[PDB]
RNA sequence: GUGAAGCCAGAGGAAACUCUGGUGGAGGCUCGCAGCGGUUCUGACGUGCAAAUCGAUCGUCAAAUCUGAGCAUGGGGGCGAA
RNA sequence: UGGGGAAAGGUUCCAUGUGAACAGCGGUUGGACAUGGGUUAGUCGAUCCUAAGCCAUAGGGAAGUUCCGUUUCAAAGGGGCACUCGUGCCCCGUGUGGCGAAAGGGAAGCCGGUUAAUAUUCCGGCACCUGGAUGUGGGUUUUGCGCGGCAACGCAACUGAACGCGGAGACGACGGCGGGGGCCCCGGGCAGAGUUCUCUUUUCUUCUUAACGGUCUAUCACCCUGGAAACAGUUUGUCUGGAGAUAGGGUUUAAUGGCCGGAAGAGCCCGACACUUCUGUCGGGUCCGGUGCGCUCUCGACGUCCCUUGAAAAUCCGCGGGAGGGAAUAAUUCUCACGCCAGGUCGUACUCAUAACCGCAGCAGGUCCCCAAGGUGAACAGCCUCUGGUUGAUAGAACAAUGUAG
């Protein structure tokens, strides 16, 4: 695992041939929001803690890859 | 611990200016053999 | 206070066992593995440490970059600094005296 | 009877020398060209202690004359040799302490040591912690050179040996007592296997001639002659005197 | 750096070498 | 406050080995844990490693001696002679 | 538990040097658990738990202390603080 | 009398069933009998290197089975290139075998879950090391092989053959003192449980954060200005200073320290609904400080003792030197970032002992190590308790002599 500082950056991580997939998990409590992507050997995590901004970045990464929640209790 | 609480005390008070080095580095052998029984007795001897 | 046990088959305390204890997520207490300390290399000449070389084992020197393993000037490892200096001043000042010696052998002794 | 224990020691099984922490041994350069017509020096890098010994060794590094490499040497101490001293070696050598110079380019009554018997065996004479030999006179034709060993017997060696000025530090090493009986353990631990030691008269007749009896006693002179066989010769081996020695001694 | 390290790098270049040979 | 009236360093023997043979020991045990000034640096730090072998804690230096003493004096007497000879002589 | 060298402060003396209070932590020193050993009861058992064990009482315990695996010495031979 | 290992044993492990025999009484039970099942590795070991030591080669003895000999009176080796094709050239040369350690030296893996019986191996997640091939990004160059700081030195890269020099691997016993992790101890808060004739804002339990990375720091030591006697700094323990102290400002070896990822999505504690079963679902919580001649492990700076000074090799890196090679329109032998492929062989079940090893046996004997809670107390002394483990040694009735123990 390896912290993405930026946004701009980020994005060029996820237009890569070895990006599998990624995740979003949302933290209500702290009012949070992680973006996470796979890539071949590492993690990269993004971290922003307002929540409009997070909007406009889900749409902005390619529509190849799939998106999801990470919901509660996942199951064994 | 007493040694430690003697030699603690003199550097609060040369870095102050209550005293001088001259006075401080012979209290410090005065306090190296046993002449001090306790704090109390210390700053006393200083006042004189 | 749950008490530990090894988790490979050597049960000797032979100076290449050694241990510390973690405390897992799991709430429990375990044992982990730990290697060897590295030592850091010392001058060729006065015998000192080295500054600015990392202490690591013998086989970790291999994975690391050359700027992180050296330093830039002369000399770089396995002397001080303050060593090199003193060759600098002894090589400089014998040569002189070489040359005023045999100036003045071959002058004032062959003239003849 | 069983075999004696002075005849065991000859098998060579327990009775051998201990030798995991001794390095090299100590010997002089070979003979060389440099060394017989003039002169090479070398820097002394260490003082160092070998178990098992007194007379601490030291550590010199030379030159090549034919090759571009350096090659470390291991000589014996004199006394007031330092770190980074420089020595000289050779026949034109200066004569100062600590130098290696011919036997026959020295003047009588200077002390050396380490003398060759013949030139090129390396040292065998005075190489003992405060001991030396002594030169005596020369013999300009037929070179020969008289020189007195430690024991006090004179000796004529030829001219060409060599050996290094000065003694052999260490000093009076011999003057404190031992004091203890593991003191003693720890200086022969390091040696041989030959402590303790059982005396004879308590062992049996089985084991050693001065045998049993019903007290403690030899039983027949204890003097030996010369030519005995083996397992015969315990005790005082032909002695020429015995005795409190009161006068002085005739041999020299 | 061992002799492997620089046998391992002066065989690629000589690859290399060739394949530009062949092409050319 | 002086702890002892004779025995002086020997007193970790206590009664053993008889009292001649612990005032040799005493004789040879003072001069070797002592401390000489170097004749290189001329600080007063000059300390016996090995039986025979004396080294300076300041300019590393490292000279051989006797076994309890920095020099003997055989040893002394015999630079003096070697040094006298030499001058006269060849000089 | 005792408290050897080294060090600090004060007092006495013409001097040489001597007293008093602390600091320090040496020794094949000492009481004493585990380990190692085996003095007495000439105790138990003595077709026994056991072809040498059991109980109480004992010796030493930071050093000539205790111990695992690998290797060497073979019968008129080995090894032996005897 | 708990939880795991080395030597040794060899199926004793798990399930189902059972007449006789064995378990010095019984037996529906069993380490017995009968029938089936069970041990997955690039990361843990062997495999590699040498030590004490053993055995080939050159040679010498002995009628002979064989004895000695390990670098010795020996013509004893290994490195590169190109050829259609192996078969052709060119350098260096003092030296030139194997075996021998599951406790010595040594490249690399952590957490959660899972089976009647195995897991640092299986499943899920997140990583690392070696060897072999190759492409993009960035760097360097028309002054051909980088810039900055007075300095100790710094950074994402930043040519380097023969030969040579140096470091790491690499090492004793003991003593007090300081920093870090774990355990123990005290106070407050949220949940659940025990007690209640009376008292007790009471007593007890849970409140966790791995490998691997980023960033800010932590004894010694080193550098610059200046020039100290009315001598100064200073350790529990008197060492340091014109060979440059005090003071002011800087560089650097060393995280089991702080924060962020991994990571709450995990694990744990309560509550509310579902039902032959295949099956479950949904709510909350998962904090804040203090203390010490405390116990244990680890790191650092000092000191004492010696007629005692406390192993070797494989392997890995830096330097001196300057062979060869290379652009102006691209080339590149850039130890920087990312990307492609692979990692063979054997052991892995279970006991380690008042029943699984050795003593003729299910024998009061003997047999090498790791972890170590509360109270009293100087204390690993003796006595009581918590976690965990047993309740297994032929039994019932009566109380004369003589016995063993108290
Ligand atoms: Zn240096
Ligand atoms: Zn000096």
């Amino acid at each position: 695992p390896q912290e993405v500082s930026d946004i701009k950056k980020f994005i060029e991580i996820c237009r890569r041939k070895d990006a599998s997939s990624a995740r979003i998990k949302k933290n209500p409590k702290t009012q949070q929001i992680k973006f996470k992507v796979r890539c071949q050997r590492f993690l990269y995590t993004l971290v922003l803690k307002d929540s409009d901004k997070a909007e406009k970045l889900k749409q902005s990464l390619p529509p190849n890859l799939q998106i999801k929640d990470v919901p509660k209790r996942n199951k064994r | 611990r007493r040694q430690r609480v003697l030699r603690r005390l003199l550097v609060k008070y040369r870095a102050s200016g209550k005293i001088d080095k001259h006075l401080y580095h012979e209290l410090y052998h005065l306090a190296k053999g046993n002449t001090f029984k306790h704090k109390r007795a210390l700053v006393e001897h200083i006042h004189r | 206070p749950t008490r530990v046990t090894y988790r490979r088959r050597n049960p000797y305390n032979t100076t290449s066992n050694r241990t510390r204890v973690i405390k897992t997520p799991g709430g429990q207490l375990r044992v982990l593995h730990i290697k060897k300390r590295g030592t850091a290399p010392k001058c060729g000449d006065c015998g000192i440490k080295l500054p600015g070389i990392p202490a690591l084992r013998p086989r970790e020197y291999a994975t690391i970059s050359k700027p992180k393993k050296t330093v830039q000037r002369a000399y770089g490892g396995s002397r001080c600094g303050n060593c090199v200096r003193d060759r600098i001043i002894r090589a400089f000042l014998i040569e002189e005296q070489k040359i005023v010696k045999k100036v003045l052998k071959e002058q004032s002794q062959a003239e003849k | 009877g069983r075999v004696i224990r002075n005849q065991r020691k000859g098998r060579g099984s327990v009775f051998t020398a201990h030798t995991r922490l001794r390095k090299a041994p100590a010997k002089f350069r070979p003979l060389d060209y440099a060394e017989r017509h003039g002169y090479i020096r070398g820097i002394v890098k260490e003082i160092i202690h070998d178990p098992g010994r007194g007379a601490p060794l030291a550590r010199v590094v030379f030159r090549s004359p034919y090759k571009y490499k350096q090659i470390t040497e291991t000589f014996i101490a004199n006394e007031g040799m330092y770190t980074g001293q420089f020595i000289y070696a050779g026949k034109n050598a200066a004569l100062t302490v600590g130098n290696i110079l011919p036997l026959s380019s020295v003047p009588e009554g200077t002390v050396v040591s380490n003398v060759e018997e013949k030139p090129g065996d390396r040292g065998a004479l005075g190489r003992t912690s405060g001991n030396y030999v002594t030169v005596v006179g020369h013999n300009p034709d037929e070179g020969k050179t008289r020189i007195k060993l430690p024991s006090g017997a004179k000796k004529v060696v030829p001219s060409s040996s060599r050996g290094m000025i000065g003694i052999v530090a260490g000093g009076g090493r011999t003057d404190k007592p031992l004091l203890k009986a593991s003191r003693a353990k720890h200086k022969f631990a390091v040696k041989r296997n030959r402590w303790p030691k059982t005396r004879g008269v308590a062992m049996n007749p089985v084991d050693h001639p001065h045998g049993g009896g019903n007290h403690q006693h030899i039983g027949k002179a204890s003097t030996i002659s010369r030519y005995a066989a083996q397992g015969q010769k315990a005790g005082l081996i032909a002695a020429r005197r015995t005795g409190l020695l009161r006068g002085t001694q005739k041999t020299k | 750096m061992r002799a492997k390290w620089r046998k391992k790098r002066t065989r690629r270049l000589k690859r290399k070498r060739r394949k530009v040979r062949a092409r050319s | 406050s002086k702890r002892t009236k004779k025995v002086g360093i020997s007193g970790k023997y206590g009664t053993r080995y008889g009292a001649s043979l612990r005032k040799l020991v005493k004789k040879q045990e003072v001069t070797q844990h002592a401390r000489y000034t170097c004749t290189f640096c001329g600080k007063n730090s000059v300390r016996r490693t090995a039986v025979g072998i004396w080294s300076c804690k300041s300019c590393k230096k490292t000279m051989a001696g006797g076994a309890y003493t920095v020099s003997t004096p055989a040893a002394a007497a015999m630079r003096s002679t070697l040094r006298r000879l030499r001058e006269i002589t060849e000089a």
